[PDB]
């Protein structure tokens, strides 16, 4: 299961 | 072999996974490219105010 | 049909073959922008030294 996404939806979450 | 047939089938289920969850993702990474574009545009606005004090 | 299965499972690859590479791209445009968004701040703080 590798596959990369976002640290999160909003920006930046820091 | 039909031992071999039998595994070849099972990574197909794992590329169904790979592909659904890859697709989710690039998915994201859309809202989240979207906000940091928010945010982005706001900075340029303020450096372009930062610069009229110049 | 069978064939015509085999054929999807086929499509299937060449997506996910896809759905990767861009995945890879949005990892490193990410990476790119972040740097970006450093050099702004970066910026603005020589600015508001004046």
């Amino acid at each position: 299961d590798l596959a990369v996404g976002p640290p999160s939806l909003n920006y930046p979450g820091y | 072999a039909m031992g071999s047939f039998n595994s070849s089938i099972n990574n197909i289920h794992e590329m169904e996974i790979q592909l659904k969850d890859a697709l989710e993702k690039n998915q994201q990474w859309l809202v989240y490219d979207q906000q940091r574009e928010v945010y982005v545009k706001g900075l340029l606005a303020k450096i372009f105010e930062l610069e009229k004090k110049t």
